[PDB]
């Protein structure tokens, strides 16, 4: 959560679905009514940075309502099948969205089931990056799971599959 | 940046193998450096005692500095001798230890693949046992380790761990992804921990 | 029978190069592995720079003299060794740098905290006081002649703490590395205290993680992963040591 | 909504970290988009013209704590945001120099076009930095020396560009091209990170 | 000031252990030489040119950001510079600027 990680930023910058509380005047300044006020009582999606800060300031002017990302859908497909999930897909960034939500809410069911999903591909993306092509003189397999990871899972797999082939030179060399 | 992104929380192989190379090992010299009672000029060194190497004995083996006798091994003027723990016996000991004890790691000395690699590499023709064997066995263990490795994986906890007997290059290559797996746990925890 | 060890000993109990390198190592690895940036030795770099300062003039004065047997194995072995010590303070220093640019805000703000128990002096050398000012003077300078120029002053803080988010970074205590039990560093085990002796005579640490509020037992000559922050006050005492 | 000039700045920074990050290919920096400094710097100067317009509109007319406050702070939180895309871009921008120049210090000292006159400045300035580093104290040692380990002491390197004669520390270097020496690899270190010797 | 000839060879030592090693610069025969004809002829003894490399160096870095120093026109053109640089603080000149050297036609 270092203010100049690039992967923080970027995940601050996220749409999140929120209602409003009061009928504030003069806002919207993007949101199809620059000049016209925005109304109570009206579900918007905004930016998570400043939401963020939205929700707690105040009544709080703006409820946020839970995303699509953490509806009970997303859930029981997490609580299935973990390894055949293309995360990728549901977001770029899936895992700091979940951080800072179960970090302003302390909602500990979103995260006691983050933690076992994070566990189970942890198990299987080792396996892929220890795994190094030798030539006899890139499986399929390998390809068609990357494609269902994060930027951190694909950044910890990068930093592992680096190590391993580092390793693997020094060995054989 | 003054560091590089590769060596920012591990070592490269290469750092491990300088490591390693500061372990004391007994040689036999081949040759003489007794300065008898009837110039030369001496190591004299500051990173290690130049003791033994002022007072090498032809064929009469002494413990020195293993980059040392490296060194001297790029020439035919010494001769490397293997660990007891480089014998055929000991390691099919240690092969069925390993066998019989499914959780719980050998008790190797922590550089025992890296001396392995170096002692293959440059002083192949120093070891009594059949290298082709010796060379099978060590791969050997290798595996056995990593599957022992990715077994205890399966219980990565967010509090704490313990790769206890675990050798330094095994831990080396791992670092990164345990280190960094680990973090994530303990953040997610710490989160849900905020009241 | 009565064991005479006792009186073995008593017969018995009638600054060296290799502890100078040897403590040199264990710095360079706690600071390789360690997330925050530790004490610097002063000590002890000043008495490897000696060593290397004479070192160098006495193989210069060897080869200005065989330039005028021919064993020039010791001297191959003094280059090597020159070397490699040389190769170790280079590595040491840059990340050590590295370290401090990391936490350039943290050290800065330190500084300026008059309650802070510690100095940047006791913690970095007089060239790493010099590097980490003028990177921090020169940095600040592009920045608001880039950016803050065409900025409201009360944003401009280049170390703004109470902002959306911190903008000033600090050192993960928490952070998880690889550590080995060495015990306390002299060879005697009763003397040190906080080495209670575990189940099966195996004498351990015993340590608290406050955020789960567990007890977990450090046995001596075991590996473990552990966050940063328990094992620090251990790791300034050198039981430990990073892997 | 107002943050999407430096969400486009820090997407493209991380598109730049991405095209570094792979092998050691020591491309030069991506040419400074000043085109999107420039944008987001206008919508900072209108929305600072906004929040003085909301404060001296404010004194003169009768509005409430409640609008006056939230648009202020509105404003605010989103001038915090679009600075800290700028910031975390111009960071990217000055690691990666550091990087060229650390490792480049003994290899090249070079197209700048690519960067603007604050970040060409910063890197003139901060090569004299570095300089002066190695010569104050730790100059026995060198700072900008091989961050691998001196395994081996003896080598032997094949020329690739042609040198003529160069003065070694005690002989001298015949660099004749596709000529092989087996020398000490102490000091032709910085001959191999220029490129010259290629073999190791 | 006293005028003396010093020999390529052993200044070689010396005059690597500061541009090579100090601060990366590639040393040739013929600027070797042309630069020992010069130290000897701005000092004698051939002890105290330390300072002097060291300033050859530095404004060679500052301005040329090049190697190969030893090329009978860099190792001039420092040699002038650090001429006017001598000359404006007010060795080998100590006399005023003159804007005969700053006046030109294009």
């Amino acid at each position: 959560m270092g203010y100049y990680d690039i992967d923080d930023v970027l995940a601050d910058g996220t749409e999140f679905p929120c209602k409003f509380q009061y009928d504030i005047p003069g806002l919207g300044y993007l949101e199809n009514n620059p000049g016209r006020p925005i109304t109570k009582n009206t579900k918007l999606s905004l930016p998570l940075w400043l939401a963020r800060i939205l929700a707690i300031v105040g009544v709080p002017f703006v409820e946020l309502l839970p995303p699509d990302m953490f509806s009970t859908k997303v859930m029981n497909a997490i609580k299935t099948d973990p390894v055949a999930l293309d995360l990728h897909s549901i977001n770029s960034h899936f895992f700091s969205l979940a951080i800072k939500w179960i970090m302003l809410f302390s909602e500990k069911e979103l995260a006691n089931v983050v933690s076992e999903l994070l566990l189970q591909r942890a198990q299987e993306l080792n396996h892929h990056a220890s795994s190094l092509s030798i030539d006899l003189n890139t499986n399929i397999a390998t390809s068609t799971f990357l494609l269902k990871l994060e930027e951190m899972e694909k950044e910890i797999y990068k930093k592992s599959h680096e190590s391993y082939k580092d390793t693997k030179r020094w060995m054989f060399k | 940046m003054s560091l590089p992104a590769h060596l920012q929380q591990t070592f490269s192989p290469e750092e491990i193998q300088f490591i390693v190379e500061n372990e004391p090992i007994k040689i036999f010299p081949r040759i003489t450096t007794r300065q008898k009672i009837r110039n030369h000029t001496r190591w004299q060194l500051i990173t290690t005692d130049d003791k033994a190497l002022n007072n090498m004995v032809a064929m009469r083996s002494t413990e020195v500095v293993l980059w040392i006798a490296l060194l001297l091994k790029q020439q035919s003027k010494c001769s490397i001798v293997a660990p007891q723990w480089l014998t055929t016996k000991e390691l099919d000991r240690k092969i069925q230890y390993e066998k019989t004890h499914p959780d719980r790691f050998s008790e190797l000395p922590w550089n025992w693949l890296v001396l392995a690699r170096i002692l293959f590499n440059k002083a192949k023709d120093d070891f009594h046992d059949p290298i082709h064997e010796l060379r099978g066995k060590i791969q050997d263990l290798r595996e056995i380790r990593q599957i022992k490795v990715l077994k205890g994986l399966k219980y990565l906890n967010e509090s704490h761990l313990q790769l206890d007997n675990l050798s330094l290059l095994e831990i080396n290559e791992l670092r990164p992804f345990i280190t960094e797996i680990m973090d994530k746990l303990r953040e997610i925890h710490t989160a849900s921990l905020t009241a | 029978d009565i064991n005479i060890d006792d009186i073995l000993a008593e017969l018995d109990k009638e600054v060296s190069p290799q502890q100078d390198f040897s403590d040199l190592m264990k710095s360079w690895k706690n600071e390789r592995c360690s997330p925050e940036l530790l004490p610097y030795p002063h000590q002890l770099m000043k008495r490897l720079l000696n060593r290397i300062s004479m070192q160098s003039q006495l193989i210069e004065n060897i080869s200005m003299g065989f330039l005028d047997n021919e064993s020039k194995l010791p001297l191959l072995c003094m280059e090597t060794e020159l070397e490699r010590l040389k190769f170790v303070i280079r590595s040491y220093i840059r990340c050590r740098l590295s370290k401090i640019d990391k936490f350039s805000l943290y050290l800065r703000q330190l500084n300026e905290d008059e309650n802070s128990l510690i100095s940047l002096t006791d913690l970095l050398s007089k060239d790493e006081i010099k590097y980490h000012d003028t990177h921090s003077l020169i940095w600040l300078k592009l920045v608001n002649d880039s950016i803050l120029k065409y900025m409201p002053e009360e944003l401009q803080a280049i170390n703004d703490t109470e902002g959306s988010v911190n903008m000033i970074d600090e050192p993960d205590w928490n952070k998880f590395v690889f550590i080995h039990v060495n015990g306390p560093p002299d060879g005697k085990w009763n003397e040190d205290p906080l080495l209670q002796e575990n189940e099966f005579g195996k004498p351990c640490y015993t340590v608290t993680i406050p955020d789960l509020k567990e007890e977990v037992e450090l046995t001596i000559g075991s590996i473990y992963v552990m966050r940063y922050e328990v094992i620090r006050d251990l790791l300034r005492d050198d039981k430990v040591a990073l892997i | 909504m107002y943050g999407d000039l430096g969400n486009k700045l820090v997407l493209e920074a991380k598109r730049t970290k991405q095209l570094y990050a792979r092998s050691n290919q020591d491309v030069n920096l991506p040419m400074y988009h000043e085109d999107i400094i420039r944008n987001i710097l206008k919508e900072v100067s209108n929305l600072r013209k906004n929040t003085e317009y909301l404060k001296e509109q404010q004194q003169l007319g009768m509005l409430d704590d409640k609008v006056a406050k939230c648009q202020y702070f509105v404003t605010l939180l989103c001038m915090e945001r679009n600075k800290r895309c700028l910031l975390a871009y111009q960071r990217l921008r000055t690691d990666i120099l550091d990087s060229m120049a650390w490792n480049n210090n003994g290899l090249d000292l070079m197209d700048t076009n690519n960067l603007s006159h604050q970040e060409q400045e910063y890197l003139k300035e901060y090569c004299d930095l570095i300089t002066d580093l190695k010569s104050g104290d730790l100059v026995d040692i060198d700072l900008s020396g091989s961050l691998v380990p001196p395994s081996d002491v003896f080598i032997d390197v094949r020329v690739l560009k042609d040198a003529g004669e160069i003065q070694t520390e005690y002989g001298v270097f015949n660099l004749i091209k596709d000529s092989q020496f087996f020398v000490r690899q102490s000091d032709v270190e910085r001959l191999i990170q220029q490129g010259y010797l290629q073999k190791i | 000031v006293l005028p003396v000839k010093i020999q390529p060879p052993l200044l070689r030592p010396l005059a690597y252990r500061v541009l090579s090693r100090k601060y990366g610069l590639s040393i040739k025969s013929d600027g070797l030489s042309a630069l020992a004809e010069f130290v000897g002829t701005n000092i004698g003894a051939n002890w105290r040119q330390g300072p002097a490399t060291i300033k050859f160096l530095e404004q060679f870095a500052a301005v040329w950001k090049q190697q190969e120093r030893g090329l009978f026109i860099d190792q001039s053109g420092v040699k002038e510079v650090i001429q006017e640089m001598k000359e404006r603080e007010k060795p080998e000149s100590s006399k005023a600027l003159d804007w005969r050297d700053y006046f030109k036609v294009i």
